[PDB]
């Protein structure tokens, strides 16, 4: 609807709802998100190829 | 009238939004934790240069196989290598040029491609010909595909021109969902491993992160300043990086429903075209619009290593499923894996 | 006495009886507009309540077709550009679509007469020449093959040995010889000139 | 429809007129119930003509116009004839809860929750009844009063109060809290 | 309508006078209706009587012809496709089959229109390159010959010496019966791939 700016009052209730579920959806502080973070990188900084000497033929573009 | 009224309603929503998000936010761990092991800075070699497209190339995406790199060139080229031993296991020309984006399925033996041309190319890598018939050819778009993007063998979503990141059911070539809601174009999107959330970087600098089993969106991550080139989710999911064209890359995390943390980069101020992680997710390669990318710490903030060697800027980058190695869709027409 | 279910309308010099809602393919119609009465027409053929509208019937002939059938085929010795100027008259953006889809077609199928043709060059080394024109895409026809020099790898058999120069009809423009431009696509092209 | 793009024309010529003469209206016609009508009265008279005023304005005038027109509605009628209306002789809040009346409870208490300085000047009226109440009971009351009227005697004093207060003003945080501290007040009493 | 040993159809407005007899081969068609007198088709028109059907006359032609004589003639100046479309509305399987047979025939001799067009590459010197350039199949074209260097000498009489690309026109088959793959096709598929 034009004369309400294009019916620009769609995008304040999408913004409600915006609002709801980021309330809704639990917020996880930085530092712990971060320590999560850390421990799935390094658990699997080994596995990160990577990371690592890769031989003349384990990888399959030295093959 | 009353519509500044709700418009004053959608800021102070937003005002709240914005102190949920500081009240959540913290000091950021992973930073001032910087006694972890060094990253360095690694010598990147490349093993295999792909010399085989010799136009620039603009998007490019491992398959699901991760042997298969689907790298399109914008002169309306596909090149379906076979990165184990640079060869080339199709060669496929494009019913239109000026190519931006390229997706292989977790069919493994569907493509896709979207151009200025408004029609999403799906091509059948595999037939009982045994040529490259193309599989379907998605009209209906009203603007550019942006990018495009592989959900299902049948289900695809094309962030595509004039506002639009529809989800497209690929067998009826009709959209199966509409989202929309962005003000800008939509030409970034993610593929998280849970393979049921996108977030759509549209030109608006929104991050919105777009729940595919709804018609609505589930979270909108801001605190750009540019429009996003290219998203990459964690090899978790949890998290996507995110780069636009500012001297900055950024991490948005979903936990934490915020912008992580930023990697500020003042010794390159180039705009960040491509954004991707490591098999761990700890090396964040970045791609830039100067001829050499580079790789910093997810965890420290710092650079991992260089990615040098380039003689013109990468538009696209893909790791290795096996992190043996990153292919770099470059424009200097070689794509080079970097073992 | 001159409207029912069923209406007859007099295209040309010959009447057609057609459903009201066959022949409104939009309501912006102005066919379906003529449906109903209206106090404005004046003009009309009162002896077998038909209504007089002046359109040849040769091109409302595809325009009909389409909308009985839901399908539209314009006849390779009809001009499809009749068939258009019939939707532009009637307001049909549907019809709209579909005259530009057979245009398009069209072209592909003129696209010896001057219309754009694609073409494309293709990379191939030696080994896989065979290979990627035997799996050269169909709807694609194999132009030219021209051999290189070696870079790299002796003389022969290099990744850039040969390249291949294919083409397709249909031209790549999502229309014609002209189709309605966008700003940031100029944007990206300039930025991938330079 | 003439506002275009904006509001200008829907805006201008009749939405703030309208809101500022039903605010002047609002004023007198509760200024002359007030005169008129008791308590009781002009609580289901008021309130009928509220109902009245938004069945029409809902007739003819949009939902963006809602927001102002609800706030006029509550601040003319229910905001400004108000600390009457919580007591006077032969009616009022703690006259009427003497007299066992449970629905007119529930009339006065839903038509003053649209505004939260009702229910507030409501709760210092009950807590102030309250007060009484407890006051009045830890004072021992005709010939002597037993340990079960006095010390335990704020326990039935309490759950009477919260058998009316959910059967009136239902139960909202507010009036809990206000009935909590009024029973931790006179606990020092025993 | 009217009650007679032929019908006459409203086929697009135009008079089809056919014999009920004829329209009696394909019940399975809408037409095995039109001709029923009693009241299981009722229609008329009031200038005539004829009964009315919102189907093209232009692909009536070749459908009516073989449901007449049993055998299609599609007129070489009408699309076959739009021949398949009406065959398809009378969903006469046979006559899809045929309507198909005639598409491929198209495509076939069509196949510089985008359809199927194959193309392969062989591989010989001078000596077995003019054998088989004489003894080239019939429906295979000559398309391009190229030299390849030769590490022998610099020029002939090594076995890298001449590709020759040549093609034939390769009739498309409409899709929903052709270019169905196989489990195990795909598994030596796959296997042959590296």
């Amino acid at each position: 609807m034009a004369s309400n700016n294009t019916a620009s009052i769609a995008q304040a209730r999408k913004l409600v709802e915006q609002l709801k579920m980021e309330a809704n959806i639990d917020r996880i502080k930085v530092s712990k998100a971060a320590a999560d973070l850390m421990a799935y990188c390094e658990a699997h900084a080994k596995e990160d190829p990577l990371l690592t000497p890769v031989p003349a033929s384990e990888n399959p573009f030295r093959e | 009238s009353e519509l500044d009224q709700l418009r004053q309603e959608a800021e102070q929503l937003k005002n709240q939004i914005r102190d949920a998000r500081k009240a959540c936010a913290d000091a950021t761990l992973s930073q001032i934790t910087n006694n972890i092991d060094p990253v360095g800075r690694i010598q990147m070699r490349t093993r295999r240069t792909l010399r085989g497209h010799l136009a620039k190339i603009y998007a490019m995406h491992w398959g699901t196989d991760s042997r298969l790199l689907v790298s399109a060139s914008q002169d309306g080229k596909l090149i379906i290598w076979d990165s184990y031993t640079t060869n080339k296991v199709h060669a496929i020309p494009l019913r239109s040029s000026w190519v931006m984006t390229c997706a292989y399925a977790p069919s493994g033996n569907y493509v896709a491609c979207g151009g200025l041309d408004n029609i999403c190319s799906i091509y059948n890598l595999k037939t009982r010909e045994g040529n490259v018939r193309v599989s379907r050819e998605l009209a209906g778009h009203t603007g550019y595909l942006s990018c495009c993007r592989f959900l299902d063998d049948n289900q695809i979503v094309t962030s595509s021109g004039d506002t639009t990141c529809a989800l497209w059911d690929i067998e009826t070539g009709q959209q199966t969902t509409t989202f929309t809601g962005h003000t800008g174009d939509v030409m970034s999107l993610s593929l998280a491993p849970d393979t049921r959330l996108f977030v759509s970087g549209a030109c608006d600098a929104s991050a919105k992160l777009w729940d595919v089993r709804e018609g609505m969106c589930r979270q909108t991550f801001t605190g750009h300043e540019s429009d996003i080139n290219a998203i990459c989710f964690f090899p978790n999911g949890n998290a996507f990086a995110t780069g636009s064209d500012d001297a900055t890359c950024r991490l948005f995390d979903l936990r934490a429903d915020q912008e992580l943390m930023t990697y500020s980069h003042d010794n390159i101020i180039c705009g960040i075209t491509s954004v991707s992680f490591s098999k761990s997710g700890r090396l964040l390669l970045a791609g830039y619009d100067d001829f050499n990318c580079n790789v910093w710490d997810a965890l420290k903030a710092d650079r991992a290593g260089v990615l040098a060697g380039h003689d013109n800027r990468v538009s696209c980058l893909g790791v290795t499923d096996d992190g043996m190695a990153v292919a770099t869709g470059s424009w200097d027409s070689f794509l080079k894996i970097w073992n | 006495g001159s409207v029912s279910k069923w209406v007859r309308l007099n295209v040309g010099g010959t009447y057609f009886l057609t459903t009201r809602q066959t022949l409104c393919r939009d309501p912006k119609s102005f066919l379906y507009r003529l449906c109903q009465a209206d106090p404005d027409l004046d003009s009309d053929k009162d002896e077998t309540g038909a209504y007089l509208i002046d359109r040849d019937p040769t091109y409302f002939g595809p325009v009909l077709n389409y909308l009985r059938h839901g399908k539209l085929v314009i006849n390779k010795d009809l001009a499809e550009e009749g068939v258009l100027e019939e939707a532009e008259f009637y307001n049909i953006t549907s019809l709209i679509k579909l005259v530009k889809d057979k245009i398009r077609e069209r072209d592909s199928k003129t696209s010896q007469v001057p219309v754009k043709h694609v073409y494309r060059v293709l990379q191939c080394q030696e080994e896989e020449l065979t290979q990627m024109v035997s799996t050269m895409s169909d709807g694609w026809k194999f132009e030219q093959l021209v051999s290189i020099g070696s870079s790299y790898n002796y003389g022969n058999e290099d990744q850039a040995e040969f390249l291949c120069v294919v083409s397709k009809e249909l031209h790549n423009t999502p229309y014609g010889t002209a189709s309605e431009p966008s700003e940031k696509a100029k944007i990206l092209q300039e930025r991938g000139s330079r | 429809i003439l506002g275009l793009e904006g509001r200008s024309v829907y805006e201008e010529d009749f939405e703030a007129p309208f809101l500022e003469m039903s605010a002047e209206f609002f004023q007198m016609e509760s200024q002359k119930f007030l005169a008129e009508n008791s308590a009781s009265v002009y609580i289901k008279k008021v309130e009928a003509r509220i109902n009245e005023e938004i069945e029409r304005v809902m007739h003819c005038l949009d939902k963006s116009t809602e927001e102002p027109i609800v706030k006029v509605v509550e601040r003319e009628l229910i905001s400004k004839h108000m600390k009457t209306i919580v007591e006077m002789e032969n009616s009022g809040l703690v006259h009427m809860l003497k007299n066992g009346k449970t629905e007119d409870l529930g009339c006065m208490y839903k038509l003053f929750s649209r505004v939260p300085n009702g229910l507030k000047t409501m709760c210092e009226c009950m807590s102030s009844y309250l007060r009484e109440q407890g006051k009045a009971l830890v004072s021992e009351e005709g010939e002597g009063k037993n340990p079960v009227d006095y010390i335990q005697g704020l326990l039935d004093l309490k759950s009477r109060f919260d058998r009316f207060l959910l059967e009136s003003f239902n139960n909202d945080r507010l009036f809990k809290q206000t009935i909590a501290g009024d029973f931790e007040y006179f606990l020092n009493l025993n």
